[PDB]
């Protein structure tokens, strides 16, 4: 007889995937984190003095 | 019913007691230290002393009382106090450490010399010398009430053990003269720090053997101890050879070397 | 009954129950404090206070998750549960005194709570170091709170280590030889040893600084002719014999899980496994100076701490190879517990690894007291002692409960658990590498990507350690009884079912000697 | 039909595990190279061209004229 | 003597999962809020 | 040590003993899947009469699983092994784990 | 006659990462110097290379500490 | 059939591949066609039915090989749960930047980070590989 | 000189640790502290196990030196055997008052 | 100073410090191999559905296991021990300076002929000018001169500090009642920084070390103008 | 490891439950401490 | 070494008693007499207020916080001298 | 002095199910309820005492 892995196996996989990249996309983009990157190939240097 | 020979004990509240009082006695100096009371120390001392008297009460009753001290329990106390006095010698080369680290590389708030400028050290050659020979002569004579006890003589055992106490507490007595004349405390640098601490913690284990070999009077006197089991007699044995062997260093480290 | 029982117990089994249930307690304020830490790092600024209210946080860290989790778990928790059933003894040598042990766990942890909530706390780092520890720097009640909370875990530690050395010797079958006794057996011994003389040292230099900061004395205090580097080397004669205590017991439990997991009989190699804890033990007393190599020492000096600490991976690796060949041939189960087992065999040795990067002094005057340190022990303590802990709790929750885990909850647990640390560790060696300092609240801006990456991880254990716990108590509430275990021939801890009735062995077992 | 040959029955873990130490540690040898020459031999590379020519009064003329200094302006 | 078996050899009860559940929730809990309760109290000092 | 052919005598030798009770038999088959082998068609055919002389068709089927499994993912021992059976199983009427359906998941 | 000084040279006595006796007995050797010196009605400038030396290595406020004390009479080093 | 607590001291049936002959019979307890087939099983098993020789192997034995070890679908769920929580991770993290955490430091705005990366290109950070070695001074660019 | 007044084991032990003295000045054993010399363990000579109850665990260190110690519970009745050498046991129940 | 995303070391400012990288480089590759090796073998054993079960015999493979990573260790040490020796040869320097620390700051001594002392704080966050670097500029650098062997000193006059500068490979305890000893030299002129590496209280994050290398004669000037 | 059905069944439903009292029990008074945190250091 | 004593036969308290009697104590007594010979008041050496003595980093927790736990009036000296 | 011993091991030998730090009966009973008033009234103090002291009191 099917199990619990059976019958839900592939929602549980599916979803939790889906939710996992969602939510840590959202997290890293959108809601002003500074990750400071490095400014190589980034930032054009301005004058400071 | 139990088919070995290892000892089943009662439940017992002692653990906590001394559990307690270990809270007690430590959050007590805290208080002393910096709160100017002494209330909560005095208490955790009392219920250390009530806990360690009802525990080796209890002990004597599973023992001289019930019989629970088959040959298997001897032999697993006997490593157990061996264990515990190596915890002990331990301790002390801590403080044996600090006193070399400090008096072999002398800095210059000390006149760079050892001892230190300022320091007027006690003469080795007289009352430290005079310890010396009563901690000497009381494992003599300890090693006398051994043997009258294996040859199961009750009068000679007494006697020489009382020799050994009277001995213990003479050298305390000569310890708290000295300390009282010093003309260094251990406010005195690292010097005074060094000295006081190693010889107190000394002068401490000293009180805890004699007090031990007083038990252990009083027990004979009761006739606890048979000619072949009084492994309470040997332990105390023990720790006070393990007290006169860190005597014998501290004499020569301290008061003979580091004078 | 339930005072007797619990308040009283003289049984090894009830007495194991009380440590895991005050290990699992400490676990969470070393979690939360863990926590609060990275919080402060998740990002550039000052989340909040200065380096005071951050550094307490950051030694309690660390002194709840070395002397309240890890030691009594353990030592207390799986020594006391799993010892004497291993040697078919009917319990300790000294069930009383067993007892006590446990008890002055509580005070202490209570002590470690007083000097946090007195004063400014002790924001001292776990090593305690004066001057900042003194009576100047430190003025007032906390540190002396955390100098008493030592003496007691002390204690406790040095009277639990005369137990079990007593135990192990006196109260096996008398046909059987240490030879004969099981590598976690063996482990727990040789700890043992370690702390009988380790934590007196230790005690020695704490009480010189409870002296220095109320006695007047001078022992650290160069104004008297003392010197701030003898505490130094006290604490580290103690402190390195330490981490080998708080591994060798995870080591004796991860050849157990590895042999039985593999449906092995034995583990591969025995005597070169005992070999390999004895060794292990007695080097851990002669290299504590690698703690020390920025102080000024000679360079001799230097020299010889560099090899010394070197040599112990010899015998380590004899281990870690061992390991991978008990599992060689395995009917291989892939069980939660075995999961834990190939996590910490393959973590430790990333740790073990940057600790041989770390030896090289010359290296170790760049990468020292930066984050690469800090990198180096959580890789062995936070996926090393943990990871030996998970699995021996998932392994033996069965028999000291009675009841099975849900082991997909349990195998769902561990991968995120896996991927918390990691992400939380891995960056720490380029913080290390680029210089960031220990025990900063705060950094330069070029260090926020890696440290935001490892605040981030730090959550995903969060996680990991609330399941953990929902996992625990869905065993409880579901309640699917133990009916048959595997390999007990060679397993004699199972042998009295699940649990085991509370006195065992009351008639021994019945070994010949041919 | 036809009668299957027979195979080797004995040794079969023992002759997986030579087989794959032995490549464990060819890889190792294939990755010594790799390591030593995309890092090592590059770091030693990238100091050794960076010195070669290098002038330490220009580069503090350059510098001072950023005006990074204190002690020079 | 003592009881003995699954959910009898502990010093908390099992006989009700939600029950249980209350008594793990305060236990746990607890532990892992002591330390923000702490840094709260020192914070409200100074 | 000994070599190929004298460890096969041995264990033919062993399931032969007219008299081998069941213990016997679940011990030789027990311990000699511990080994890193997959046995040789002498010795399982000498384990097959074994559980012939008593009177154990159902550990008979299990033998010939077990051979399947030590093989692990070589494809070829097995259908070999049952090949230089046949007579064997033939004779004494064991239907093979196949022939009953239990190679079924 | 070393003149051109620039800073204390290498000294074997001092090999290691501890300076500390170093800076310690170049203080005491000019004091000393200059204390045999002035009593015999010689000249102090014989004393300069030790000064010189402990200038150089010798944290200030140990300098300072130092000679506050030799004034106060709780110099515990022998001059 | 009915394995009891109790029981565990007696020797007890296992499903393990490295142990394919267990210490006792899956089944025990035998119905009346349950004894006349044992005796059966005395004759030649020739003359025994498939279904016979299946009722004696699951006498004897409770699941077979294949059965035993059979793979699951567990891994799905082991993976997609894991996955759920590392993504519920990621909200206490959106909770904690929305609530927890002010502003960062002034030092991270745009035009900040473009001056302090041209004054550490004058100062020649890190020249040799690190950071000044991917500046190209000549063309006034970052190097391709 | 001449003094006695000590009291000896046999005046004065009691409990446990009497019954483990007079037990060994007979040559018995009621309270496992030796351990028990191995028979040929066949099935004609079996390892004899005392036992107070109906089952006792046996470990068998199969061969000299070896570090695995085989644990399985013997029960009352037909000798078993060592499930790695098969060595015999046979357990003999009955009474501490032996 | 390090850079965003750094994964290795800061670059390599003094002779000694290019040693270490390269004497890193030589270990790093043995951890990776190790550490990848144990993974691989470990991956090995885990991979298959056959089985041997039976009693190992242990000592044949135990000598590998002993010997080989001896010689690892060995060859680990040699380099190890080359550099640890070659940092400790003489080496004469031309000037010496002293650096005390405080809670939370740096003084810092040149008296090899005037009494020339200063402190040297942390800008603060507020108050750093536009390009500065957040947490590791301060108000006085150490000047130093450029390609000139420098003896530093290093003491403390309240709790533990230490003195850092990690592209020079520097990193010297700071203690109370005790002079350390560490030599100092640039093959570069510039800045170069470092940060308090022993806790030492409420501002140890705080107090941070900038020198600044240039040539002698600056130098020369930059000291009769700070007196 | 063998083992009997469980004797009181946790239904998913029972499951949701037990997982999310335990996960807000660590979450609430931790959020509740560091929601309140600028409050506690501006006073 | 064999100290230069020398015994030996049977064994046991009676030598040990010998040893007590005829060794152990008479060179207590010795000692003792050597020790109150020496005894008794030796004159004090001049105050200086050295810095690495008379420790005083925190009050002792006694008295007036300045006297140390023997302070023995005639020979210790404050860390402002000898007192009145 | 006599040898009573014999009354001692008699005495806590009494099949009384007593446990051993009770069996000499009342006196017992009182000393332990003074230790265990103590250790609790003392344990309870300790935690007032750190109430007090967690707070400033300058
Ligand atoms: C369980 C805890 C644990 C363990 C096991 C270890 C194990 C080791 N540690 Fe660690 N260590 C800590 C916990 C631990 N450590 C802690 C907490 C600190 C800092 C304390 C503080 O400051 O607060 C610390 C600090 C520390 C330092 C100080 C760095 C510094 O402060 O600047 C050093 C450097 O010598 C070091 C080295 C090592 C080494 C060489 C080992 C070795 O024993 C590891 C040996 C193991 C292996 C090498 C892997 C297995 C071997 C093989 C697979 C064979 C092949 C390998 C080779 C050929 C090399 N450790
Ligand atoms: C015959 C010697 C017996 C000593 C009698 C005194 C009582 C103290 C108890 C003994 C314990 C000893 C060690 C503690 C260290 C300090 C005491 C050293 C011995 C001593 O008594 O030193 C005295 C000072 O005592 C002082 O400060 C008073 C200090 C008293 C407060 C106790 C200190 C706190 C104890 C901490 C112990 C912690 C140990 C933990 C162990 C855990 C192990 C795991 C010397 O007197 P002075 O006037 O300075 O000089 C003499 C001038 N004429
Ligand atoms: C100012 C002082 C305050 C400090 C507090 C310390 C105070 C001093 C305490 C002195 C120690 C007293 C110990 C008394 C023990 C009596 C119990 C006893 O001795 O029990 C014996 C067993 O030994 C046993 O447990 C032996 C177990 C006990 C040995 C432990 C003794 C050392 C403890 C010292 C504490 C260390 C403190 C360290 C300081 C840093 C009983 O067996 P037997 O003797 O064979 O008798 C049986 C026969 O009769 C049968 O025929
Ligand atoms: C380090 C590990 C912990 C990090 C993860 C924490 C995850 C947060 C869990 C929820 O915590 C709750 O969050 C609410 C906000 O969402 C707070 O309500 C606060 O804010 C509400 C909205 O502003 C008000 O209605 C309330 O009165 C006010 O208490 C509430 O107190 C707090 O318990
Ligand atoms: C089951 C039994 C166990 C329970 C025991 C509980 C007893 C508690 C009551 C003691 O309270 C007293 O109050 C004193 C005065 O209020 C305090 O003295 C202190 O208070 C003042 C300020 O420090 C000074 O005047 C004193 O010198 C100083 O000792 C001190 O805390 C304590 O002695
Ligand atoms: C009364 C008793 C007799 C022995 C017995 O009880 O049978 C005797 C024998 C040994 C005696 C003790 C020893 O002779 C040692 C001590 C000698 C002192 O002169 C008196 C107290 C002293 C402590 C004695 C007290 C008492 O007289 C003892 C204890
Ligand atoms: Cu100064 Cu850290
Ligand atoms: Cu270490
Ligand atoms: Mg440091
Ligand atoms: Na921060
Ligand atoms: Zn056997």
């Amino acid at each position: 007889a099917p199990d619990f892995h059976d019958k839900y196996g592939n929602a549980v996989l599916a979803s939790g995937a889906t939710f996992c990249v969602a939510v840590w996309v959202y997290m890293a983009t959108q809601i002003g984190i500074e990750w400071n990157p490095s400014p190589v190939g980034r930032v054009t240097p301005k004058e400071w003095r | 019913h139990q088919t070995h020979a290892y000892h089943m004990v009662n439940p017992s509240p002692w653990p906590l007691t001394g559990a307690l009082s270990a809270l007690l006695m430590t959050s007590g100096l805290t208080m002393w230290f910096h709160f100017n009371s002494m209330t909560l120390l005095m208490i955790g001392l009392t219920t250390n002393m009530l806990t360690m008297y009802q525990w080796w009460r209890d002990v004597i009753r599973e023992s001289t009382f019930q019989g629970h001290h088959t040959p298997a329990v001897q032999k697993g106390l006997r490593y157990g106090m061996i264990l515990f006095i190596i915890s002990e010698v331990l301790f002390f080369t801590g403080f044996f450490w600090a006193f070399y680290h400090s008096s072999l590389a002398p800095t210059p708030e000390l006149g760079g010399c050892w001892p230190p400028t300022g320091i007027h050290p006690l003469n080795p050659l007289e009352v430290p010398l005079l310890n010396t020979s009563v901690l000497l002569a009381s494992g003599v004579s300890i090693t006398w009430a051994h043997h009258s006890l294996m040859e199961g003589d009750r009068k000679h055992m007494l006697q020489a053990l009382f020799i050994t106490i009277t001995l213990g507490v003479y050298f305390t007595l000569l310890q708290a003269s000295e300390y009282y004349e010093a003309p260094f405390t251990i406010s005195d640098g690292v010097y005074g720090s060094t000295f006081f601490v190693a010889t107190g913690f000394h002068g401490l284990h000293v009180i805890i053997g004699s007090t031990f070999l007083i038990v252990c009077f009083f027990r004979q006197l009761k006739f606890h101890f048979t000619s072949n089991h009084h492994f309470g007699f040997e332990a105390a044995a023990w720790y006070w050879h393990f007290v006169d062997v860190v005597w014998l260093f501290l004499y020569v480290s301290i008061y003979w070397w580091g004078s | 009954m339930f005072i007797n029982r619990w308040l009283f117990s003289t049984n090894h089994k009830d007495i194991g129950t009380l440590y895991l249930l005050f290990g699992a307690w400490a676990g969470m304020v070393g979690t939360a404090l863990s926590l609060l830490i990275r919080a402060e790092l998740g990002q550039p600024g000052t989340l909040l206070g200065d380096d005071q209210i951050y550094n307490v946080v950051v030694t309690a860290h660390a002194f709840v998750m070395i002397f309240f989790m890890v030691m009594p778990i353990m030592i207390g928790g799986f020594g006391n549960w799993l010892v004497p059933l291993m040697i078919g003894a009917p319990d300790m040598a000294f069930p009383r005194m067993n007892n006590m042990s446990f008890w002055l766990l509580p005070p202490s942890f209570l002590l470690l709570l007083a000097s946090s909530m007195v004063e400014a706390g002790a924001g001292t780092g776990w090593t305690v170091y004066p001057p900042l520890a003194g009576n100047l720097a430190h003025a007032g009640a906390s540190v002396d709170l955390t100098i008493f909370s030592l003496h007691l875990a002390g204690v406790s530690s040095i009277l639990g280590a005369i137990n079990f050395i007593t135990t192990i010797i006196n109260m096996k079958p008398p046909a059987m030889s240490q030879y004969q006794t099981p590598l976690f057996v063996w482990s727990v011994m040789i700890t043992a040893v370690l702390l009988l003389l380790s934590l007196p040292v230790l005690a020695a230099g704490i009480t010189m600084l409870l002296t220095d900061r109320n006695l007047n004395t001078t022992f650290f205090d160069p104004a008297g002719g003392g010197d701030p580097i003898l505490y130094q080397h006290l604490f580290w004669f103690f402190g390195h014999p330490e981490v080998y205590i708080l591994i060798l017991p995870g080591f004796g439990m991860i050849s157990h899980i590895v042999t039985y997991y593999s449906g092995k009989k034995e583990p591969f190699g025995y005597m070169g496994m005992v070999w390999a804890m004895m060794s292990i033990g007695f080097l851990g007393f002669i290299v504590w100076a690698h703690h020390m190599f920025t102080v000024g020492m000679d360079v001799d000096t230097r020299a010889y701490f560099t090899s010394a600490t070197m040599i112990i991976a010899i015998p380590t690796g004899v281990k870690v190879f061992s390991w991978l060949a008990t599992l060689h041939g395995g009917n291989i189960k892939w069980s939660p517990a075995m999961m834990w087992a190939l996590g910490f065999i393959f973590l430790f040795t990333v740790g073990g690894l940057t600790g041989i990067v770390l030896a090289n002094s010359s290296l170790d005057i760049v990468l020292h007291d930066t984050y690469y340190v800090v990198a180096h022990f959580h890789y062995v303590l936070s996926m090393g002692a943990v990871f030996a802990i998970m699995g021996g709790f998932v392994h033996w929750f069965p028999l000291f409960s009675g009841y099975t885990l849900n082991d997909t909850w349990a195998k769902i647990h561990f991968a995120i658990m896996f991927v918390g640390v990691n992400m939380t560790f891995f960056p720490q060696h380029f913080l290390g590498l680029s210089g960031m300092p220990r025990r900063y609240s705060d950094y330069p801006d070029a260090y926020t990507m890696w440290n935001t990456i490892s605040s981030m991880g730090s959550f995903i254990s969060l996680t990991a350690v609330m399941l953990m716990v929902f996992i625990i108590w869905e065993a409880f509430a579901s309640k699917r009884e133990v009916l048959t275990v595997d390999l007990t021939t060679t397993n004699l801890e199972w042998l009295n079912g699940c649990p085991p009735p509370y006195h065992t062995f009351e008639e021994p077992t019945y070994v010949n000697l041919k | 039909s036809t009668a299957l040959a027979k195979p080797q029955m004995r040794g079969l873990l023992a002759r997986r595990l030579r087989f794959h130490i032995v490549g464990a540690f060819m890889v190792s040898l294939g990755f010594a190279t790799f390591y030593k020459f995309a890092v090592a031999e590059k770091r030693k590379k990238a100091y050794a061209d960076f010195y070669r020519n290098y002038d330490s009064m220009k580069d503090f003329e350059e510098m001072r004229k950023a005006g990074i200094f204190q002690s020079a302006k | 003597h003592y009881e003995e078996g699954p959910g009898k050899n502990i010093p908390f009860s099992v006989e009700n999962k939600w029950r249980l559940l209350a008594m793990m929730t305060l236990f746990f809990g607890s532990g892992f809020a002591a330390p923000f309760f702490i840094v709260r109290h020192q914070l409200l000092k100074k | 040590h000994e070599t190929d052919e004298e460890f096969d005598a041995r264990w033919v030798t062993y399931f032969n003993k007219p008299d081998i009770d069941a213990w016997e038999l679940r011990k030789g088959m027990n311990t000699l899947v511990g080994y890193d082998l997959v046995p040789e068609p002498k010795i399982i055919d000498a384990a097959l009469r074994a559980c012939r002389r008593l009177n154990d068709f159902a550990s008979a089927v299990r033998i010939l699983e077990v051979v399947k499994d030590k093989a692990g993912p070589h494809k070829e021992i097995y259908p070999y092994v049952i090949q230089e059976l046949r007579p064997t199983l033939n004779e004494l009427g064991i239907s093979t784990p196949e022939e009953l359906g239990l190679d079924k998941v | 006659k070393i003149k051109n000084y620039q800073t204390a040279p290498f000294d074997s006595r001092f090999p290691n990462q501890n300076q500390t006796r170093n800076c310690w007995q170049n203080y005491l050797d000019f004091h000393r110097c200059e204390k045999a010196m002035t009593a015999k009605g010689g000249d102090v400038s014989v004393c300069e290379w030790y000064r010189r030396v402990y200038k150089s290595l010798c944290p200030i406020s140990w300098v300072s500490t130092w000679d506050d004390r030799r004034a106060e009479g709780t110099f515990p080093g022998k001059i | 059939s009915v394995v009891k607590s109790e029981d565990y001291a007696l020797p007890s049936y296992v499903d393990r591949r490295d142990y394919p002959l267990p210490d006792v019979a899956h089944v025990k307890n035998l119905s009346a066609s349950q004894k006349a087939l044992k005796e059966k099983e005395k004759a030649s098993w020739s003359s025994l039915s498939i279904d016979e020789k299946v009722e004696l192997y699951r006498l004897k034995f409770k699941e077979s090989f294949a059965e035993m070890n059979r793979s699951t679908n567990e891994w799905k769920t082991v993976v997609g749960a894991a996955m759920f929580f590392i993504g519920f991770t990621a909200l206490l993290l959106i909770w904690e930047k929305h609530y927890v955490y002010g502003p960062i430091p002034h030092t991270f705005e745009e035009e900040w980070v473009a001056k302090q990366t041209k004054r550490m290109l004058d100062m020649k950070v890190a020249p040799i590989q690190g950071f000044s070695a991917k500046w190209d001074y000549d063309k006034n660019e970052w190097k391709k | 000189a001449s003094g006695g007044g000590v009291p000896t084991d046999e005046e004065q032990a009691t409990g446990l640790e009497r019954e483990v003295m007079l037990a060994a000045r007979k040559g018995q054993d009621p309270y496992n502290i030796l351990a028990p010399k191995a028979t040929s363990g066949t099935k004609e000579d079996p390892n004899l196990v005392p036992s107070i109850t109906n089952k006792r665990i046996v470990g068998c260190i199969c061969e000299e030196d070896n570090s695995t110690v085989i644990w399985f519970w013997l029960h009352k009745g037909e000798a078993q055997r060592c499930p790695s050498c098969g060595t015999h046991y046979k357990l003999v129940p009955h009474q501490l008052a032996h | 100073m390090a850079y965003p995303m750094q994964l290795g070391f800061q670059d390599a400012t003094s002779p000694i410090m290019e040693e270490l990288l390269h004497f890193h480089d030589h270990t790093l590759m043995i951890v990776f191999l190790i550490s990848s090796l144990v993974l691989y073998i470990i991956s090995l054993m885990l991979t298959t559905k056959l089985t041997h079960t039976s009693t190992m015999d242990a000592q044949e493979v135990e000598t590998i296991w002993t010997i080989l990573p001896a010689i690892i260790l060995i060859l680990i040490a040699l380099p190890s021990l080359r550099i640890l020796y070659m940092m400790d040869e003489i080496n004469n320097p031309s000037l010496t300076v002293k650096t005390m620390g405080h809670q939370w700051y740096w003084s810092y001594e040149y008296t090899d002929y005037e009494d020339l002392s200063f402190d040297s704080y942390m800008i603060p966050t507020s108050e750093l000018k536009p390009g500065e670097l957040r947490l590791l500029e301060v108000d006085n650098r150490v000047v130093l001169p450029m390609e000139m062997t420098i003896r530093m000193l290093v003491s403390s006059e309240d709790v533990l500090h230490s003195w850092a500068v990690p592209s020079l490979g520097l990193k010297t305890d700071a203690i109370p009642g005790r002079l350390n000893q560490t030599t100092l030299m640039s093959s570069r002129p510039g800045l170069y920084y470092g940060q308090c590496s022993e806790i030492c209280g409420s501002n140890h994050s705080f107090m941070p070390i900038v020198l600044e290398l240039v040539p002698l004669k600056y130098f020369e000037k930059w000291s009769a103008s700070m007196l | 490891i063998t083992a009997k059905p469980a004797k009181t069944p946790t239904s998913p439903k029972e499951q949701a439950i037990g997982l999310s009292v335990t996960f807000l029990s660590f979450l609430l008074p931790a959020g509740w401490v560091l929601y309140h945190l600028d409050n506690y250091k501006k006073s | 070494a064999s100290a230069a004593k020398g015994d030996h036969g049977g064994t046991g308290a009676r030598t040990w008693r010998f040893l007590t009697f005829g060794l152990a104590l008479p060179s207590v007594a010795l000692c003792t007499l050597n020790s109150w010979l020496h005894s008794g008041h030796r004159e004090r050496p001049a105050f200086i207020p050295y810095h690495h003595l008379r420790i005083r980093t925190k009050p002792f927790s006694w008295g007036d916080g300045n006297h140390t736990f023997f302070h023995n009036p005639r020979v210790n000296p404050l860390p402002t001298g000898y007192e009145k | 002095f006599e040898n009573r011993v014999a009354e001692k091991q008699k005495l806590f030998q009494e099949d009384n199910g007593l446990p051993v730090h009770l069996k000499g009966g009342a006196t017992d009973n009182i000393l332990y309820r003074v230790t265990m008033t103590l250790c609790l009234g003392g344990t309870l103090y300790s935690l007032y005492c750190l109430g007090w002291a967690s707070f400033p009191h300058k």
